[PDB]
RNA sequence: UAAGGUGAUAUGAACCGUUAUAACCGGCGAUUUCCGAAUGGGGAAACCCAGUGUGUUUCGACACACUAUCAUUAACUGAAUCCAUAGGUUAAUGAGGCGAACCGGGGGAACUGAAACAUCUAAGUACCCCGAGGAAAAGAAAUCAACCGAGAUUCCCCCAGUAGCGGCGAGCGAACGGGGAGCAGCCCAGAGCCUGAAUCAGUGUGUGUGUUAGUGGAAGCGUCUGGAAAGGCGCGCGAUACAGGGUGACAGCCCCGUACACAAAAAUGCACAUGCUGUGAGCUCGAUGAGUAGGGCGGGACACGUGGUAUCCUGUCUGAAUAUGGGGGGACCAUCCUCCAAGGCUAAAUACUCCUGACUGACCGAUAGUGAACCAGUACCGUGAGGGAAAGGCGAAAAGAAC
RNA sequence: CGAAGGUGUGCUGUGAGGCAUGCUGGAGGUAUCAGAAGUGCGAAUGCUGACAUAAGUAACGAUAAAGCGGGUGAAAAGCCCGCUCGCCGGAAGACCAAGGGUUCCUGUCCAACGUUAAUCGGGGCAGGGUGAGUCGACCCCUAAGGCGAGGCCGAAAGGCG
């Protein structure tokens, strides 16, 4: 089917809100990291479905953890996956 | 393993003795041959690794009542 | 006795439980990730909704 | 020199690693040790 | 139950001032109580960004323990303690040498 | 049970709640990702790849369930090979793996001692493996005794470091008999009367009794020192409660408590006519476990090192009588006494603590006590198996020093 | 109305020792008589921690040397900018695989690491950054080799296939 709206949990933060992510908004693309086990398919059909606009291709990279902690405790943030939505037609933007 | 499959002989290990009394460990081993016995009710040969007092005991018993027995302990015959 | 949900007995519990999911929890993310202050409390109680939804389903099949 | 250590994970995997610890029952009772021990670390390959 | 409830009018029994008499605002788990103006203490305030910029000595009532504050009596102008007995589920605080339900 | 809460370093922000429905604690549930016996195939742990069905479908596909190996049983097909087996496929049941100590069995050392060392010892010890159970093993005489008798097994104290074994060296070391804890005996080898005929095991209840949350619980003021009184002083009260812990220094009467009385929706462990289901009473007659006892050869265990060596097991080769009978009483024979091997089951006294709760200590107090009082099998070191630390105390309250 | 501990003083006994007291400390100490010992330390190339000595001594890691002007800064031989000078150039240039794992980029800081100072850094603290139908892995297939239903063998474990 088209998947369904109880699994299309994959939409986790609409925005990274970063320079990268702007300059691609402004030009062609929505960037948005999205889930750890979602598809290609997946992002595309949250996309047309959580928003209005359709959607071109999905592009996704997985974004390792970070240590970021000191020597006496040591820890490590979380894997996170991250898109990058390509919508070309029926754009506002 | 070297099991007789009828009288269940086992290797079991004991002491070489020397004239000085030394003791070294070895084993005692049965004598197992293979050996194919006709069966008349199953109308074949069943082939068991046996040992010779153990085809005393089918002598003595008979085939019959030896797989009998080997049915009741579960060992393929 | 601690906690009620006979206004959650009824029949027909998987629509609220998709109005639950998409347009509330979806909008709580989406919300958080902007920034609001509201949404704090909303999204535990939000969750915990879901999860008394669930647990009826769970509970009867008819559903 | 060339000295004792050159780092591979595939032969560090296959020599010491859960599935070579769990193929031998002496590697099994390694790993039973580990565990009585209490180590973070079971496997050090992964 | 506890002998010490969110809002009653008690008097301390040791330190600081022993004679003094408040009304509770805080019940903490720890086993203390902030009562109004007993403890009354001089702490130094940074400077916080918004509220709190340029910091000062103001006062605050520090934490004083429910075994030193005792629950006072209108009747008889001192401390009594604190039984509670009820046959039914729902118990009732009585004072001691009075047989007066708080 | 409740007026306070959203676990800790850890503050904050947004909130929830009145003892009548926040949180907290207990019984019963619901969910329980992935790896791991891992079990759909694979694999370099937490990853890759599927197959068959059911349902939907926006044609892009999605959700869920099942699919490992072995053992037993049943059904269907089925070779060489005519019948029949072996095999193959399906279905139901059961197993796998983990775990500190105790237990039974299978293998089983050496350092060491003899002032060397080889018989001997260390020692059936360490270790490896298999198998369980809350205990395991053993167990109702082919047993001791000595002409009187005892009457299954286990464990404790004697006997007793005796008798004896021993390069008669080092060393090893009983039983008889006595005092105790605990203390019940049964079933098949076979048929009839007798056929739930007592006992025993399973299964929700009934009652008593605990367990897993809890409830109430007595009785102190004034004054001096002091930062603060629980201390000094003076006068009271409780005590079936003066075990203990905290509170600004040492509290029977400040708090939690304790002695005492009470309480369990729900689930469970022990004890009845348990209701039921199965096994199976009691009487009569009959029998009495064959490659077995025993023997030769080689070993092993009995305290017993083959010696004059009885007893048990048997790798090997043999091999009876069969209640007109056989075994034992420490070579062996006669008399006499005693008991019936070659089939099984069995509580208690017994050994142990990974864990749970309560209490105790002429036990330790941060180089001590666990390696670890501190986010310790952590940091580090090694390819790995493995090794493995250092590190406690502000104050009563952060009032943790505004300017 | 000041315990144990610490630090001086005085007195005393033949000795190990004891008593009193000033200062520090800010909560314990336990005559006398018995009782039990983890009961006394200068040594063991003794174990652990602290700190001296040599001593402000050797050394600061390829002899591919640097000089100047300006900027920032509390401070500049070392940082940035610029002009000269020198070095490598079948590398001291560039790209992968193994391996490492955030060291990459930007803002800030100079306590500890930088064998000196440091405004600087592969250092601390915060944010970012890795986009695939065609590049690799996954997947199809196989060599050496591994595992191996059944099987053969082996006290048990297990060995071979």
């Amino acid at each position: 089917m088209i998947r369904e709206e109880r699994l299309l949990k994959v939409l986790r933060a609409p925005h990274v809100s970063e320079k990268a992510s702007t300059a691609m908004e402004k030009s062609n693309t929505i960037v948005l990291k999205v889930a750890k086990d979602a598809t290609k398919a997946e992002i595309k059909a949250a996309v047309q479905k959580l928003f209005e606009v359709e959607v071109e291709v999905v592009n996704t990279l997985v974004v390792k953890g970070k240590v970021k902690r000191h020597g006496q405790r040591i820890g490590r943030r979380s894997d996170w996956k991250k898109a990058y939505v390509t919508l070309k037609e029926g754009q506002n933007l | 393993s070297r099991v007789c499959q009828v009288t269940g002989k086992r290797p079991v290990t004991g002491n070489n003795r020397s004239h000085a009394l030394n003791a070294t460990k070895r084993r005692f081993l049965p004598n197992l041959h293979s050996h194919r016995f006709w069966v008349e009710s199953e109308k074949r040969f069943v082939t068991l690794r046996v040992s010779a007092k153990g085809m005393r005991v089918i002598d003595k018993k008979g085939i019959d009542t030896v797989l009998a027995e080997l049915r009741a302990r579960g060992e393929k015959y | 006795m601690k906690a009620k949900e006979l206004r959650e007995k009824s029949v027909e519990e998987l629509n609220t439980e998709l109005l639950n999911l998409l347009r509330e929890q979806f909008n709580l993310r989406m919300q958080a990730a902007s920034g609001q202050l509201q949404q704090s409390h909303l999204l535990k109680q939000v969750r915990r909704d879901v999860a008394r939804v669930k647990t009826l389903l769970n509970e009867k099949a008819g559903a | 020199m060339k000295r004792t250590f050159q780092p591979s994970v595939l032969k560090r995997n296959r020599s010491h690693g859960f599935r070579a610890r769990m193929a031998t029952k002496n590697g099994r009772q390694v790993l039973a040790r580990r565990r009585a021990k209490g180590r973070a670390r079971l496997t050090v390959s992964k | 139950a506890a002998k010490i409830r969110r809002d009653d009018e008690v008097i301390v029994l040791t330190g600081k001032d022993k004679g003094k008499r408040g009304k509770v605002k805080n019940v903490l788990s720890s086993g203390k109580v902030i009562v109004e103006g007993i403890n009354l203490v001089k702490k130094h305030q940074k400077p916080v960004p918004a509220l709190n910029q340029p910091g000062g000595i103001v006062e605050k009532e520090a934490a004083i323990q429910v075994s030193n504050v005792a629950i006072f009596n209108a009747a008889t102008g001192k401390a009594d303690r604190v039984g509670f007995r009820f046959e039914d589920g729902k118990k009732v605080r009585f004072f001691k040498s009075n047989s007066e339900t708080i």
